């Protein structure tokens, strides 16, 4: 009634940034698929010579 | 504040010292003329009010 009353008395919001780093970037890139095929070729041409030697051997 | 902040209860008040609280006799509160509309309107006049 007095003494005190002269003065006054959820779910999901769903961030996403976080505690992480900063991030950069840069654009020369990607000669990497040629590799692949470097690779790939280079490996039949060791079955390739084995050949030789088994087709010399033959002989 | 910080991480340990306790439970608050939130409190409001104001204060206004060297006023003097006014209620201006007049139809809409504004001081439209020193004479007001309501002191003119010969209702609350000559026919006197308690």
């Amino acid at each position: 009634a007095a003494a005190a009353m002269t003065a006054t008395r959820m779910p999901s919001s769903g961030s996403s940034p976080s505690v992480p780093s900063s991030i950069i970037a840069e654009e020369k890139l990607l000669a990497l698929l040629a590799e692949l095929e470097a690779l790939s070729r280079q490996l039949a041409a060791l079955t390739q010579q084995v050949s030789e030697l088994r087709e010399q051997q033959q002989q | 504040i910080g991480q340990t902040a306790v439970p608050s209860v939130t409190q409001k008040k104001f204060l206004c010292d060297r006023v003097m609280w006014r209620i201006p006799f007049s139809s809409n509160f504004m001081s439209m003329g020193a004479l007001t509309d309501l002191g003119q309107n010969m209702l609350y006049a000559n026919s006197a009010h308690a």
